[PDB]
């Protein structure tokens, strides 16, 4: 037998949004494959929030972020107002199949 | 063949006398932000702007009954990247202040108050997922687009004409005194009367743009090209509008955003929106327009709703049809988004069931 | 005088179904009334009616005596006509003191809650530009700038409530006239009372104003001509 | 000792002429309703109220500027087993409503509203 | 090694309540036993919910409905008004242990 047996990450905060128009927090799979941080080839969901901000979810911030399972988190200084992000981070979820 | 007669929104004509003998409908006016930064004032006078501050955006200037405020932030690099992000109908003075936020969130006296709701003769609800409605006794309705991105609309009870100020102008069937300012003189181009409106003497002044955001990607162009020419294309579902609406500004409208839009997508979609939106107003119903376009807002509704084109009425609710609805008592142009289909409620836990699942409710008592 | 509410807890717990909550409510009515009185009763429940501490939602803890406000971060930002209220001090489960309850509902302390501006999320320790001015999200509180030297003299937002109209909605030769609108106090020069800014850090009598038309600005005295005629700019009008 | 005054939070009086000189401060009445049955009034004369309706608790009577009402449901298999179950401030001759229920759900002109909530005065 | 297994149960809709003052929905365990309804002797969790309105929590219903992980659900039609009850049933959460 075979079954599926799956479980979430930890949370991953790579890097501290930079304050500017520029700046902003670019947490990507491959930026995450390239630090060391642990990428799943496969996943089924991932959850982003804010770092400082454990409570609020994402769209009660209000900001512009754009966060997805293929990619990953990105937000941009210049599309908010004022030119700023939080410091944001994210999990990813891990499914492997195991013997019965 | 004289004799007939027909009536258009606005106005009906009857064909006598060897000519179209023309009376007028009352018409409650419209002003409208487009694009976070277009505005089609009540005499209908389109015009850019540029801004990053709090402006008026209408307001009987007479006294102080409502205020419309509309607060437009810059969004990118450029300084002619902007985006509307909240409307704060200030009201009774300044005594109440309804704040409609661009998430959706809407503040009540800067307090978060979910939807709907109806107070002192207002009444704030979603006829669907993309559109809050403000209604007020005191004359305008506030319906605000929220998805793809945020668009305001107002509309006001024909009585107030000749008699409102602000950005959208003093609603006195004249396009050449729009830009009347407070100092008695007709401003000259969009940004030098927006610069009189500020709400903070801190902001900044809006600056007049030439440069088309088009001219920069060639990728950028194609992409706005082969998508906004659906607006003028005779074939298109918008063709119906055509003879009603010149869609040229709206075409403009869609370039410009397109191009200088980083979500080409969203700003898009808002643009065929608007356009739509626009023309269901006036009393057409465009539908379908969506053909392979702006799709990714059929799909992302949320969980037991689904599009619909027209909706034209409240929300069905199972309180609602249990013990009627204030809400419903609202006559607003038939906008689209994301609603429960007929034959379905959604409860108090809003999720969507039929009728057979959701309770009759007395005194307040969920009655299976 | 305790005997009507003995007859009272006598009656409700031997008739109360869940006895033991009738005669908690008729206990915990007799210390309201006593406290509306002007006595503040603690520590009451010794070995009684304690599942009304435990049931407490997460975060929030029991609290003997309640005698104002409800501490939340929103208002610590913006200030809070909710909380202006005179109510006799009941009790119940609240957030600890210094602590304060986020948007979500939880309880953290003041360094972790975002400063509000105009409704927008700030998070805390952070620096950001807005309207040509330099703020920053300090342990809650929203504090920007952007001690004078011309007639115009500094104001502060620290001394005065929340929402007070600071030195952004500034007495000016534009909004003199709207009205400014501001949920946020900001500190800085301003004028004294009497007078207006130029908007260039001077202080101007409110009739001398210049007005400004297309992207202009004109000095009181000054003329210009639309069309074909001939405008005069005077106290602020043409 | 006599100049000594105390005051109570409905009253002050001072020791003086060998006797107590008292005056009123101003006092807030309180009317309570306690235990489902048991009602004090303004005038705090305590009495129970046994009943199965929704009862006009306060209203100033004149007109119809306000009007508290109060709703006293039977609990149990008893008749006198009594539980309030809901306080409906009816204002403005009715045209507003806050009707605060038992499990703590506030209705605004019964619709649900979140709490805190400032309108209207309100 | 030796790793902890938790799952749902289904519904367990053991009664209809009864119009009247004396009767209601009594779903206890040691009753669900006699019935013959699988009902683990340990538990973390329990869940209850009206059985003909599955969307809305027990606290919006309003109805005094007591429900412990350790006895059951029982609702009484004479504390409530209406005199009446709704009709409700409950999951139980049964977790055990399996070999790494
Ligand atoms: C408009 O004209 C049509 C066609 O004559 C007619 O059916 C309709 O009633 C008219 N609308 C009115 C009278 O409001
Ligand atoms: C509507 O407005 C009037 C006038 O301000 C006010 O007296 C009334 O309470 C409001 N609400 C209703 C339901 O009439
Ligand atoms: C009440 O009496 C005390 C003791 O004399 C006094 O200090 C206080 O001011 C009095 N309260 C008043 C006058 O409101
Ligand atoms: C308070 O009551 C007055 C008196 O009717 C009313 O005019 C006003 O709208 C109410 N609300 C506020 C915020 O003043
Ligand atoms: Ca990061
Ligand atoms: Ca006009
Ligand atoms: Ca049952």
């Amino acid at each position: 037998c075979v079954r599926e047996v799956c479980r979430w990450s930890s949370w991953y905060n790579g890097h501290r949004p930079e304050p500017g128009l520029g700046g902003g927090d670019f947490e990507t799979f491959e930026n995450l494959r390239q630090r060391g941080y642990q990428v799943c080839p496969v996943l089924a969901d991932i959850e982003c929030r804010a770092a400082q901000l454990p409570d609020m979810p994402l769209e009660e911030l209000g900001q512009q972020v754009d966060c997805d399972r293929m990619r990953g988190l990105m937000c941009a200084n210049s599309q908010q107002s004022p030119p700023l992000c939080h410091d944001y981070e994210l999990r990813v979820l891990c499914c492997e199949y195991v013997p019965c | 063949s004289p004799g007939t007669s027909f009536n258009t929104t606005c106005s009906s004509c009857t064909c006598s006398g060897g000519l179209w003998q023309c009376q007028d409908l009352p018409c409650p006016g419209t002003c409208s932000v487009q694009g976070g930064a277009h505005i089609s004032t009540y005499d209908e006078k389109l015009y850019d702007l540029h801004g990053d501050c709090s402006y008026v955006l209408s307001k009987k200037c007479a006294d102080s009954s409502f205020t419309v405020l509309a607060e437009l932030r810059k969004c990118g690099l450029t300084d002619n990247e902007n985006c509307l992000k909240a409307v704060t109908l200030s009201l009774d003075g300044g005594d109440t202040a309804i704040r409609v936020q661009a998430d959706g969130g809407v503040f009540l006296n800067s307090i978060y108050t979910q939807l709907p709701l109806s107070a002192a003769n207002i009444t704030l609800f979603t006829p669907s997922s993309f559109f809050i409605v403000v209604q007020t006794g005191l004359g305008l309705q506030l319906l605000v687009q929220l998805v793809p991105l945020m668009q305001v609309f107002v509309r006001l009870d024909p009585a107030h004409q000749g008699q409102m100020c602000g950005l959208c102008g003093n609603f006195n069937q004249n396009q050449a005194d729009d830009f009347t300012a407070l100092s008695g003189v007709v401003e000259a181009t969009g940004a030098a009367f927006a610069n009189t409106w500020k709400a903070q003497a801190a902001c900044a002044n809006a600056r007049n743009s030439f440069e088309d955001p088009c001219s920069l990607s060639v990728e950028n162009e194609n992409y706005a090209r082969h998508w906004c020419s659906r607006l003028t294309d005779p074939n298109s579902a918008f063709s119906r509008c055509h003879s009603i609406i010149n869609p040229k500004p709206f075409h403009s409208n869609c370039m410009f955003d397109t191009c200088n839009c980083e979500r080409s997508e969203d700003c898009l979609c808002a643009a065929l929106s608007s356009y739509v939106h626009a023309c269901a107003a006036k009393g057409v119903q465009l539908s379908d327009w969506r053909d392979g376009v702006c799709t990714k807002y059929m799909q992302n509704c949320p969980k037991s709703q689904r599009y619909a084109y027209v909706v034209d009425a409240c929300q069905p609710t199972c309180r609602g049809l249990s013990e009627a609805d204030v809400t419903c008592s609202v006559s607003f142009v038939p906008v689209d988004g994301c609603t429960c289909p007929a034959g379905t409620f959604l409860n108090d836990a809003g999720a969507c069931v039929p009728a057979q699942e959701c309770p009759c409710y007395a005194h307040g008592t969920v009655l299976a | 005088n305790p005997k009507p509410f003995h007859s009272n807890c006598m009656f409700d717990t031997c008739n109360c179904e869940r006895s033991e909550d009738c005669l908690c409510a008729a206990l915990s009515s007799y210390v309201h009334a006593c406290a509306a009185k002007g006595v503040q009763l603690s520590d009451w429940r010794d070995g009684v009616c304690t599942k009304y501490m435990q049931n407490c939602p997460k975060s929030q803890r029991y609290a003997y005596v309640v005698d104002a406000c409800q501490p939340t971060c929103r208002g610590l930002s913006e200030a809070d006509v909710t909380c202006s209220v005179s109510f006799v001090p009941v009790d119940g489960c609240t957030c600890p003191a210094g602590t304060f309850l986020n948007d979500a509902g939880a309880c953290v302390p003041a360094q972790e809650c975002p400063c509000y501006a105009h409704g927008t999320v700030l998070a805390p320790g952070e620096v950001v530009h807005d309207e040509g001015a330099v703020c920053s999200c300090t342990g809650g509180k929203l504090s920007c700038l952007g001690g004078c030297a011309a007639p115009m003299v500094y104001l502060d937002c620290s001394n005065s409530s929340a929402g007070t109209p600071g030195a952004e909605c500034l007495r000016s030769c534009h909004t003199l006239d709207v009205g400014c609108f501001s949920t946020h106090c900001v500190s800085g020069c301003v004028c004294p009372p009497g007078l207006v800014s130029d908007g260039s850090g001077g202080c101007i009598a409110e009739e001398d104003c210049p007005c400004v038309h297309n992207e202009a600005t004109y000095k009181p005295g000054e003329t210009i001509r639309v069309d074909c005629n001939t405008c005069t700019c005077r106290n602020r009008r043409w």
